[PDB]
DNA sequence: ATCGATGTATATATCTGACACGTGCCTGGAGACTAGGGAGTAATCCCCTTGGCGGTTAAAACGCGGGGGACAGCGCGTACGTGCGTTTAAGCGGTGCTAGAGCTGTCTACGACCAATTGAGCGGCCTCGGCACCGGGATTCTGAT
DNA sequence: ATCAGAATCCCGGTGCCGAGGCCGCTCAATTGGTCGTAGACAGCTCTAGCACCGCTTAAACGCACGTACGCGCTGTCCCCCGCGTTTTAACCGCCAAGGGGATTACTCCCTAGTCTCCAGGCACGTGTCAGATATATACATCGAT
């Protein structure tokens, strides 16, 4: 299958939560489409990187080491999936 | 027995903050990475722990900006956040 | 055969192991005798102080096992190793109860 | 596959002796220490080919550990370094 | 006869944003530097070309503050910049 | 031996400074902040640069040094050699 | 003869082959790769130094000084995003006046 | 003797503009920013072979590296040239 | 003040799966010997950093008037939070199968190393033209009318 | 719209000093040969990722409604700007000194490389107890009066 249509899966009840845990007391209706963009853009970069990583390795799958990589390479450390 | 604006809002904040676990719910968020993938190579294959790492990457990268946008909202004498406020949070963090 | 060079410089952390690491991380052409056992007593220390920051943190909770969430608690309730770990996420962390003061009621 | 975890668990065995530890922090305790681990020796390299150096040394790591590590932080482990250089140097 | 009180503030900041010379004067900055580092070493000397990477370094730093201080002092819907501006500028740059 | 040299940084300065930057209206009090900022950044500036110049044993801070402190505070200076 | 020319390059191949056995960088290092990273840094030298010289020419200017690669840089978005966080020394700052503080 | 690429950065300017001059502090920034290149593109390529257990650096692991460190134009574009200088250098060397 | 709703904390019991201990093995770390070259140390030189004097002038400090912008108060209307019934898909558990990660074996192309050659690139010297400084007319732009 | 004055732009002249070119030299790149080894490729195993079905139920969604907050408007007053006057110290140049940074030469001891061995640490296995869940419950807090 081709995918066309899944960044609507980001329910507006998510964007709240996120917004709730970060101290977020009451929110505007536009705010719903830039967070949608914002995460867009960002799963885009480090999917390239993660994907290039991937690609260099000759592999098919992409390890969680290459995310992790992918995430050090933007200064995103992240602990808990090894390296 | 409504309650005041405020008070829910409140209990869920501090519910949140106390809480651990994955906001979003991880079927439509796999299927985003997929959907995003595809484009940079065809037939690609993720391991569980890879989709688990991305989807704690956007959780913490989003709860960090709206920390910001909530603190340039509070800036202008207001609690709601607007569109405005997260685009002077992503300028000022260096992001395009 | 003898004592490991950890009991020869009385530490917990392996030596020998960091080493080895040393010689096979491409760094320089040469590594000195005193510079593993120096890398090893510096990571032993931040080990020691992150764990007994996290077991306080637990003890709080009245807790007995150490979970990222006192990890999370430690590192950013102590201002030096938020200064170090200032870029690091912590997966399964959470965030510190924070909330803003005009958000209150009143 | 080699990893910190049991020493990691004598330390914390040694430092409170009734409290265990998870997995997932067992892995980010892993994790944190292979980070200061490499940005330390890369410090240190890239401070030993400034000066047209070619062997990393007990100095060497003493500034990187001095350039990394925040005063307070850094001042103990430094402190604790040369106490251990000391004993090693001794007992040799 | 007087301009307006806009009037010649926006000269200079086009006169300034012209312009590529060092805004500090070079002897204050100078002393400024050997005492801010009579604290860590005694006796230290200073090549001229470090002081000056110094003054360059400063000068691009307090100027790309000064304009994110006058984007989050827009942003409250004022001209004119307060402490509590610079405060937000560098809490959102991750500098607090 | 010095005193109070902070003071140095004229309030001119800081308002050519500003206007650089854009700004068209300061406040009174921005300027105390303004010497903070200068005073920490200086700081760090300084100690980095005195580490790399104790580690040569030298007594000089060359400008090298001070653009290989830059570099690892993530701001790097072109210009200056290195 | 030299390697630069039988690539038909300008920058030093050899020298960059040098630098990468010198940098402790690899135990070992392939024939290609010096000559793959002197492509790469030339055609990067020439974009910013083409630039650099369209920007002094709408200066009515003959020679390059830092203010013009520093307006170059700036005014290309790309490069801007590789150079964000360095910074030019007798660059100056691009010219931008936000519209709130224009007058009536 | 101390060595610099301000000889060089000279000749491809006056390839790419036959009749502008540049200054030496323009020199000096030009070796700076060639220099951090060279050294990014460097230690990024030296964590890549590293990362999959290898010893060797080749084309692969710097066009690679060039694919990660520049934005997607300029690394399409980089990636274009090195692979045509790495084809003629191998057409002719043998031949 | 106050009580009812209500979510949240607290105390206890079953389980369960996840953590704490034992075992066998094998491979990575320790002792020993070798060479050799990298780093420590000592002398030298010169250049380049620090210190002082003087003037002078441009920039900083200070006083003062005022105007315009920050800020507090008020009204309003509308956009967002809350609650409830519906529906939709996320989640979990089992089962399938096959693609592909991972490990091992082989061998040949390829890169380290080393000695000889020489010509490309760098340091130094010289000069002239681009640019900067000065000066003066032209044009623009601002504010009061 | 107008007009005067202040600021800027432009145009030309003179100078000056830094960029461009030329030449000697030296040391770093090239070439040719040898040898070890590493990684490219084939092949085998077996793990786990993907796809699906079914049931359940909790989350999302649409809508109704009320009200708290954003925003626009108005008045006020205060405090920052802009300009004239006074002061001061930054800057340029010039000279003197000395100290320390870079260089070279000598030495010696410290580390890579290889070998031999052996014990510690790490998969596999196991068992048991702290915490998750569930349930009951208590308690403090929000709200309406």
């Amino acid at each position: 299958k081709i995918l066309r249509d899944n960044i609507q899966g980001i329910t507006k009840p998510a964007i709240r939560r996120l917004a709730r845990r970060g101290g977020v007391k009451r929110i505007s209706a536009l705010i719903y489409e830039e967070v949608r963009a914002v995460l867009k853009t960002f799963l885009e970069n480090v999917i390239r990187d993660a994907v290039t990583y991937t690609e260099h390795a000759k592999r098919k799958t992409v390890t969680s080491l290459d995310v992790v990589y992918a995430l050090k390479r933007q200064g995103r450390t992240l602990y808990g999936f090894g390296g | 027995h409504r309650y005041k604006p405020g008070t829910v809002a409140l209990r869920e904040i501090r519910r949140f903050q106390k809480s651990t676990e994955l906001l979003i719910r991880k079927l439509p968020f796999q299927r985003l990475v997929r959907e995003i993938a595809q484009d940079f190579k065809t037939d690609l294959r993720f391991q569980s722990s890879a989709i688990g790492a991305l989807q704690e990457s956007v959780e913490a990268y989003l709860v960090s900006l709206f920390e910001d946008t909530n603190l340039c909202a509070i800036h202008a004498k207001r609690v709601t956040i607007q569109k405005k406020d997260i685009l002077l949070a992503r300028r000022l963090r260096g992001e395009r | 055969a003898s004592t490991s060079r950890s009991s020869k410089a009385g530490l917990t952390f392996p030596v020998g192991r960091v080493h080895r690491l040393l010689r096979r991380g491409n760094y320089a052409q040469r590594i000195g005798s005193g510079a593993p056992v120096y890398l090893t007593a510096v990571l032993e220390y931040l080990a020691a102080e992150i764990l007994e920051l996290a077991g306080n943190a637990a003890r709080d909770n009245k807790k007995s096992r150490i979970i990222p969430r006192h990890l999370q608690l430690a590192i950013r309730n102590d201002e030096e190793l938020n200064k170090l770990l200032g870029h690091v996420t912590i997966a399964q962390g959470g965030v510190l109860p924070n909330i803003q003061s005009e958000l209150l009621p009143k | 596959k080699e990893s910190y975890a049991s020493y990691i668990y004598k330390v914390l065995k040694q430092t409170h002796p009734d409290t265990g530890i998870s997995q997932k922090a067992m892995s980010i305790m892993n994790s944190f220490v292979n980070d200061i681990f490499e940005r330390i020796a890369s410090e240190a390299s890239k401070l030993a080919s400034y000066n047209k150096k070619s062997t990393i040394s007990a100095r060497e790591i003493q500034t990187a550990v001095r350039l990394i590590l925040p005063g307070e932080l850094s001042k103990h482990a430094v402190s604790e370094g040369t106490r251990a250089v000391t004993k090693y140097t001794s007992s040799t």
